[PDB]
């Protein structure tokens, strides 16, 4: 059990500890507790979680839990507070004030309420003063962008994405390009305009995208399309339809998504797990909306494209148990037609569909009936899904009577299995096993039907796996396939080159890879979704070392395995990614007597892996990866995370790995990419910056991006990965650019990378520990941050400066001491602060580093020159001062003239 | 100096 109380105080605890992710869940979670017949014990934490929120920018929440908490105590000061804090950066400056305001008189004097009203005071004033202004800059493009009057295509669409830029460059622009829904009818005759060009579109949708990211706009636009409710939720979702094309779709399908992310308060993209409040508030809504994409799952009206989304959609929000709607809507999916119809689908395919489907179509009911499937937990839950897609098997199975008609189901019942196979492989492989398939298996997989032919040979090519119990229905299985191997039609004979090449120990290895070489090669012949499985075979024939280098021998096979995916797109993903994942030997393995010879495969160990990977990337091997990479697989990802990661290891490489769409991709990785993914992805991402130019590879704020990860992958330092590798990154990133030294500041990342400072036997990994922070330092926030405080900064930026038993350590440490000294109140933290202050500033007074002696004399001519209490002190080192004189090469005489100068 | 600068919960 569990009480309301103390489990407050485990998030108390929490905000205290510096995890609002968790003090806001924990909170909510501990709120849930509690009821409405334990007063206080309540206000207390909206409050609270209030506080955490505010900290984790869930500013439309602060408020809503901050103004939930005075409407027991009209006082609380704390909450007022906290409110005005976050109104105020909703962009709402007005009642901002009457918060912070009133707080302050309730709480006299607080250097905080203060604080803000100093600043909320000159908000005020700025304010209809500003907003009229924008007012304006919007109405002159919601000219130029819907409202008619624009000539041209290029300035309608450039009138376009600055709404879109002053969209979401502020909390405020938003509200100001949203101009109170005027967008939504502008936005709506782009979509229902036939001919507007697509990226208008697009775009539009994208500017309404962002606009309802807002709760109560988002709230607002679901219910404003007809008086009757139930029909709004229609018409939104319905809106993916309008048009057909993949993008049009998809920037719709963000609409539908920013509906449930505002129904639930949740969001995937923030880690913010859904208030059982709010969704269970605006239940009948969230209830709607499933409703209709659940119903449209099936609508032979809707295409194929807006069906898979519909899965996605239906996927991302309804999945409790991972970033999804409360608990309990997953169950009464699968308690009533949610499941059994979301099963309709997977036994469907491009050559015999009851409502439009595509090749693709498969990927997204697999692992979305995977994820139902885990998103159950209970064992009385469980039980009534597989209590189900059973009670469908059975209505499915018993009607694949044989004959002409009847042969339909088993079609049906067939896919209906290759899919639950790869999607919760337990109800399906616990499927297979009643042998009652295994007939059917045979009658079709030898009748005349060359579908029933093929798709037999693909029941159990799907069937493969690991372990037994169902190695029964594999018995026959296997040899049949050799059967039907044989066959002439390429259809049936490739869907049997897989599994009969996904198994192993006419069959021979190479003979199983010289099959699918001409199987795919043969491009202009052979389709598409032919090659779709010559592929996946190839793949399984790709985990052995011999093979790797036989593939990556020959060109054509590259350029045409390329060629495929920028055609097949995620439908050769989990395989293409196999294949680009394996000859690259991105697979990580946990790490008297010998088995040290069987180790060897040259052609794996050493690097012979190099040899590959460079003639590979060679060869696309990139823009493959960009093009089957949109699918929200996980582990898939995980594949070309890693095909990226160690694909940038080796210099000259990344120097157009970069050009090739990487950074965006590793990039999207790191969201996206589940587990691992991220992991070796980000890896990826800093391994690739470094000895690369962030002119050239991180411009328009790819950079800003670039911080969330290479700032949290430092945090792993108890050692390991390539921490360093993210220094010349942080060092090539922070530098030129303040905005970004920002991120990495906010990022509240300054304890880790201040000891790769702090370290002895790792010279390297402190080499660029300072070249960062002399770029980080480099301008304000956190160079009054390292001066006036009084924490032991100063102390060392002169050291190492002169401790120069190497050198760089100096050299960084050493521009770190000569602009760090143009401020006064440096030169008094140290003087009075700095034992043995003379000795340290005569080794680097000439200390013989021909760069030391110019940064020292400089970051020393500067203490002095400053301050006269210092300009003194000419005991012993003084005397070096005077020294450089002479035409002795090194110009180090420069701030060593200047070192004297300060004697006036 | 301590927390009551309600940056702290209760």
């Amino acid at each position: 059990v569990q009480t309301a109380e103390e489990i407050r105080d485990e998030g108390n605890a929490a905000v205290k500890d510096q995890d609002y992710i968790k003090a806001d869940e924990l909170y909510t979670e501990a709120l849930q507790l509690t009821t409405d017949e334990d007063k206080a014990l309540r206000p207390v934490l909206y409050r609270n979680r209030a506080m955490a929120r505010l900290k984790r920018d869930d500013f439309e929440g602060a408020q809503s839990d901050c103004t939930k908490a005075l409407e027991f105590d009209g006082a609380d000061v704390k909450a007022l507070f906290r409110r005005s804090l976050a109104r105020e950066q909703l962009g709402n400056v007005g009642p901002a004030f009457q918060d912070a305001k009133e707080a302050l008189r309730l709480s006299p004097n607080d250097k905080g309420i203060v604080e803000v009203l100093q600043r909320l005071v000159k908000a005020n004033n700025d304010k209809i003063k500003q907003t009229t202004s924008l007012a304006n800059k919007v109405t002159d493009m919601e000219k130029l962008a819907f409202r008619g009057e624009a000539k041209d295509t290029e300035q309608k669409m450039t009138a376009l994405n600055n709404l879109l830029v002053l969209c979401r460059e502020s909390e405020s622009g938003a509200t100001g390009v949203w101009n109170q829904g005027a967008l939504v009818p502008f936005v709506l005759n782009l979509i229902n305009d036939a001919s507007e060009n697509e990226e208008v579109t697009v775009t539009a949708i994208r500017i309404l995208d962002e606009t309802i990211k807002n709760s109560v706009r988002c709230m607002k636009f679901l219910a404003m399309h007809d008086p009757d409710g139930p029909k709004s939720v229609r018409f939104v979702c319905r809106l993916m339809c309008k048009k057909s094309t993949k993008d049009f779709v998809d920037a719709t399908g963000i609409l539908v998504q920013r509906v449930f992310n505002a129904m639930a308060k949740m969001d995937r993209q923030k880690e913010m797990k859904p208030d059982p409040e709010v969704a269970e508030a605006n239940k009948i809504w969230i209830i709607r909306v499933l409703l209709e994409l659940q119903e449209m799952l099936q609508d032979p009206k809707v295409g194929a494209v807006q069906r898979e989304t519909c899965i996605d959609l239906f996927l991302k929000n309804l999945m409790h148990m991972d970033g999804g709607i409360p608990r309990g809507w997953s169950w009464k999916f699968v308690e009533e037609r949610g499941l059994l119809a979301l099963l309709d689908v997977a036994s469907q395919i491009p050559e015999l569909c009851e409502y439009p489907v595509s090749a693709e179509t498969r990927q997204h009911v697999a692992i979305c009936l995977q994820r139902l499937e885990e998103d159950m937990v209970f064992d009385t839950k469980r039980t009534i899904f597989k209590e189900k897609v059973d009670m469908f098997f059975n209505a499915l199975i018993s009607r694949c009577t044989n004959d002409d008609e009847g042969h339909k189901y088993r079609i049906k019942l067939s896919c209906f299995l290759i899919t639950m196979l790869q999607g919760p492989v337990d109800i399906g492989i616990n499927l297979i096993t009643n042998d009652q398939l295994t007939p059917i298996m045979l009658e079709m997989a030898a009748s005349q039907d060359h579908l029933m032919q093929g798709i037999a040979a693909e029941l159990i090519v799907a069937t493969v796996s690991k372990h037994e119990r169902a190695i029964n229905m594999l018995k026959v299985g296997i040899p049949v396939l050799r059967a039907l191997y044989d066959s002439e039609d390429p259809t049936v004979k490739v869907r049997a080159l897989v599994g009969l090449c996904k198994i192993g120990a006419e069959e021979a290895v190479i003979s199983l890879a010289k099959t699918c070489k001409k199987f795919l090669l043969e491009t202009e012949k052979y389709s598409v979704d032919i090659r779709r499985y010559a592929c996946e075979g190839l793949s399984y024939l790709s985990l052995d070392a011999d093979v790797k280098e036989w593939i990556v021998d020959d060109s054509l096979l590259l350029k045409a395995l390329v060629l495929l995916a920028k055609k097949a797109g995620a439908l050769c993903v989990y395989t293409l990614a196999t294949i680009y994942a394996n000859l690259s030997n991105a697979f990580e393995k946990p790490k008297f007597a010998k088995h040290h010879v069987p180790e060897t495969h040259p052609k794996d160990t050493e690097e012979y892996v190099e040899k590959r990977v460079r003639a590979l990337v060679e060869e696309g091997a990139v823009p493959a990866c960009v093009a089957v990479s949109k699918t929200e697989s996980k582990n898939a990802l995980e594949l070309i995370a890693r095909s990226l990661l160690a694909f940038a290891e080796y210099e000259d490489l990344r120097g157009r790995i970069i050009a090739e769409g990487g950074t965006v991709l590793c990039l999207r990785l790191t969201k996206e990419a589940s587990g691992e993914g991220k992991i070796k992805a980000g890896h990826a991402i800093a391994k690739l910056g470094a000895k690369a130019d962030p002119m050239i590879s991180f411009p328009g704020q790819r950079a800003y991006e670039v911080v969330k990860p290479l700032c949290d992958l430092l945090h792993p330092d108890v050692e390991g990965k390539a921490n360093y590798d993210s220094l010349l990154t942080l060092t090539n990133l922070a530098s030129v650019s303040d905005s970004i030294r920002g991120r990495i500041l906010k990022e509240k990342a300054i304890p880790k990378i201040e000891e790769f400072w702090f370290m002895t036997d790792h010279e390297h990994l402190r080499a660029a520990a300072a070249e960062l922070l002399l770029n980080l330092l480099f301008f304000e926030k956190f160079y009054e941050e390292t001066v006036a405080p009084g924490t032991d900064r100063l102390k060392l930026w002169v050291l190492y400066s002169a401790e120069v038993e190497e050198e760089r350590l100096s050299r960084a440490s050493a521009a770190g001491f000569a602009i760090l000294t143009e401020d006064e109140n440096a030169c008094a933290r140290i003087m009075d602060e700095i034992k043995s202050w003379p000795e340290v500033f005569k080794d680097i007074a000439m200390h013989e580093d021909a760069e030391t002696q110019r940064r020292g004399l400089m970051g020393i001519a500067n203490i002095m020159h400053s301050s006269n209490k210092l300009c003194s002190e000419i005991v012993s080192s003084e005397v070096f001062r005077v020294l450089v004189a002479v035409t002795k090469l090194g110009t180090i005489n420069q701030e060593r003239a200047g070192s004297t100068e300060q004697a006036k | 100096a301590g927390g009551p600068t309600i940056e702290e919960v209760d």
